[PDB]
């Protein structure tokens, strides 16, 4: 959402589990599924998060003793940018063509 | 339709089983339908 | 996916973009019809009461979904637990019919009492929130399935048959303060 | 035909005493590309090939009952062992051959089998290992046992360093004897390599 | 019949070779499906007990056949007896959904209930056994037909539909100390 | 299939009464009938 | 078209701001199976993929000559890395993107080239590097160059820890230039692929 005159270079990457902590760099993310992307005409840019894991379905919920998360992270990262310090990138997300949920049931406190 | 699997029809007539409808379109299956998917511009893959 | 966001056109993006491959999906469960037909407590009874979806509750799995659309047209049936003779009015009866056998009035039979009930509203849809007032906050009294007496309702149960869903509305998980992710007892074997 | 040469990748190798090759529990491998990896996973032929390790020394004095086990995938110093700490999830089977060489003046008899997830078994249990994908090793007749297994298991692709599917088992099942013309003991061998090799999952870098 | 003992082909000789004969033989009542498909006890119970049939008897008929395989795969049947209402859930959910009317719940009704439940694990089998650890001995907490929950459980027991078994393991009789059989009162007529 | 043995059909449809398979084989039966008979060598009978 | 997505594996780059793709010395590589690896070679895809280095920070004080070069291959930590410590000889070629993001009220131009076999130039010859395979990054028309160039070298294969054939050099052709709505400094960046990745001559595991 940045003016006409700031522009920035970004990068996303999927981190499956495996490793302790998530890398803190783009040069240590880049071994991972990744992309990069810089600002224009087109505002947004839409990256798909796979589904990867041993098992063919995941739990929705997260147990109390799962302490990294099961599926892995997505981090964002700013290559860099100029002149874009107050500018701001929205993020939104949505069910993909292959999304599936189920096994309804009925969880909260009444 | 619905949550229903009895493999036999219902002893009761349906004009007594449900309310009918009268005549004088599923809006969200057209949008999701009508997404943009690829990428835009040109590729080098 | 590279694209015009304030336009707001719908893009989905798929992994094919990186060389994976979109899989096979069964969305069976997340169908409206099918996930609205199931029986959920009503809990705030009375000896005579209206029939009132919106007396579900709110983060129940049918109250919640219910709330995530503006209008909405279903069937019921309804399973009472009550002590004495069950009555049963349309939308718009007057009060007082609810003394009277000629109205539906289902004799006690042990455990409790279920029931079809076809929509009986004088609207083409009701709907779940009204912006305005009815009289010459609430949702106008036209909006009810009819109402029920007998001297005492323990229980009921209300299950939405062929619904229909219009207009999504705002649909919330629980708040999370962790940090990172809301975490909970998922059930595992003992031992 | 007791001279069989087995290839896996560069790698071969070559016996003159074998008596074939036992395939476990089927002679192909499950589908590879399922829902669980998205068309993700790629092959890697570069870890096709045969690594080595010792098993342990058949001495006279190991009586009927002695087990020793090695838990698949083991430490890895190759490339294979390089994919198991790249990527998340991976899935291979195994192509096995255990050698006990001593010469045809020792009598006695291993059981050589590969177990799907192991548990320790009881020694009532030993009776019964030969249900699993196994061949036997006894000095007059062969110096090779050779087992072909695929990949198996709840999932589809797994974490090896949180779950080992299969384990090689070695298990005494008659003492080896000597004569004034045999072998006093005999060092049992495997060469081993992974077949089918995919993996899905890239990871970060450590640094 | 002679043959190669150390490559480990099966082999099957016949009365035929010293002049018998080979007879017909049936053998439905070894068929694994058929085998599987009766009820057993559970045994170990609590209000809220999550599904897991490793906690069928390990020596009972269901409980050792089961265990004499490495992976299994099955749709579930179950017959609880309890006080108040019993709802059960699926693999998966957080332990607090048993205490809700929107999960399958099934009012009580005398003597007992019996379900048909399907199978609903993440897996495609699961294994009665497994080499490693599920978290980041026993069996990782996502292998379980769900969980259920009553004010009182009494009593429950499991019947596996359709069971599939996979890569059979030891199953072992009574040891016996006598050095020749092991005896036992076999039924006979009184007096 | 199994131990069932009503002549008359289910009342509910399959897809209520079990699970349904989904698609992307009896080892022990092909191991069990490949077994070697007869002898090995030459008969004297 | 000025808007540009660069496909190497499993990772992606897009840009709005290109001024298209060239390639250097040729549009294919020469054949990777030659006499010198006996039919021993193998490709390997999963080192196929974008790595990154930032390469310097363009500020208004450097002038026209300064030059900043990068020796491929780099120190890599990935699967890339991997294969030129496993494997005796590889040859690839190189996928480049340079990105140099400040704003369009910048002013300034700096030369993008890739050079075979680098050796210091003399600031006469500095002039003349518009002769390698190149393109210019100038604030009001571009914020990314992209060269693509393939493996060549007197030998068919390479030891990469011996000799590196190619080299990225970015050097100031006119200087950065700033104003009130400017940035004040560009950070420049190497977004980087290996291409047609061929490894021969396994090597021993280190312990």
């Amino acid at each position: 959402t940045g003016s006409t005159d700031s522009k920035a270079r970004y990068m996303v990457a999927y981190v499956p589990p495996g490793v302790e902590t998530p890398p803190d760099t783009p040069e240590k993310a880049a071994h991972c599924i990744h992309a990069e992307w810089d600002t224009g005409l087109n505002s947004k840019f839409t990256f798909s998060i796979p589904y990867v894991s041993a098992a063919d379905y995941a739990y929705t919920a997260s147990d109390v003793a799962e302490t990294t998360n099961v599926q892995g992270w997505v981090c964002i990262y700013q290559i860099t940018h100029g002149k874009a310090e107050q500018d701001t990138l929205v993020v939104s997300v949505s069910a993909g063509k292959d999304f599936e949920l189920r096994l309804p049931i009925d969880p909260r406190s009444q | 339709s619905g949550n229903t699997g009895s493999i036999i029809n219902n002893y009761y007539m349906q004009q007594y089983q449900n309310s009918m409808d009268t005549q004088l379109n599923d809006w969200f299956s057209k949008l999701a339908s009508s997404a943009f998917s690829g990428l835009f511009g040109a590729l080098l893959a | 996916t590279t694209t015009t966001g304030e336009s707001a056109d719908p893009v989905t993006t798929t992994v094919e973009n990186y060389g994976g491959e979109t899989q096979v999906q069964r969305r069976q469960h997340t169908d409206v019809t099918f996930i609205m037909d199931r029986f959920v407590k009503i809990q705030n009874l009375n000896p005579t009461h209206v029939i009132d979806l919106m007396q579900t509750h709110q983060h129940g799995l049918v109250g919640a979904l219910l709330r995530a659309a503006t209008y909405y047209f279903s069937d019921l049936e309804i399973v009472v637990r009550h002590d004495g003779n069950l009555t049963w009015v349309p939308n718009g009866a007057p009060e007082a019919a609810l003394s009277n056998t000629g109205n539906p009035t289902a004799y006690l039979k042990a455990p409790f009492t279920r029931l079809a009930l076809p929509y009986t509203a004088p609207h083409r849809v009701l709907a779940t929130v009204y912006n305005g007032t009815s009289k010459y906050a609430q949702l106008p009294a036209s909006f009810n399935f009819g109402a029920i007496q007998a001297t005492t309702i323990h229980e009921l149960l209300v299950r939405m048959k062929r619904a229909e869903l219009y207009c999504p509305r705002p649909l919330l998980a629980v708040e999370v303060s962790s940090q990172d992710r809301h975490k909970q007892k998922i059930i595992a074997p003992a031992k | 035909d007791r001279i069989l040469t087995t290839r896996n990748g560069h790698t071969t190798s070559t016996t003159q005493s074998s008596v074939g090759v036992t395939y476990g529990y089927s002679t192909q491998e499950d589908h590879v590309s399922g829902p669980n990896t998205s068309g993700l996973e790629t092959r890697v032929v570069q870890a096709e090939r045969f690594f080595k390790k010792h098993l342990f020394d058949w001495t006279p004095d190991k009586a009927f009952g002695h087990l020793e086990k090695l838990e698949l995938p083991t430490d890895h110093k190759g490339v294979y062992g390089h994919l198991v700490d790249s990527f998340a999830y991976m899935r291979n089977g195994w192509d096995v051959e255990v050698s006990a060489v001593g010469n045809q003046f020792n009598g006695g008899c291993l059981l050589v089998a590969m177990v799907p997830e192991w548990k320790e078994f009881t020694p009532r249990e030993k009776y019964q290992l030969t249900l699993f994908p196994h061949q036997f090793i006894s000095p007059r007749t062969n110096m090779t046992a050779h087992i072909v297994v695929p990949y198996l298991g709840v999932n589809r692709y797994d974490q090896y360093k949180k779950h080992k599917p299969w384990t090689l088992v070695v298990m005494v099942v008659s003492p080896l004897t000597t004569n004034t013309v045999s072998a006093g003991q005999i060092k049992v061998y495997a060469n081993i390599a992974p077949t089918h090799v995919h993996v899905a999952g890239e990871l970060p870098s450590k640094e």
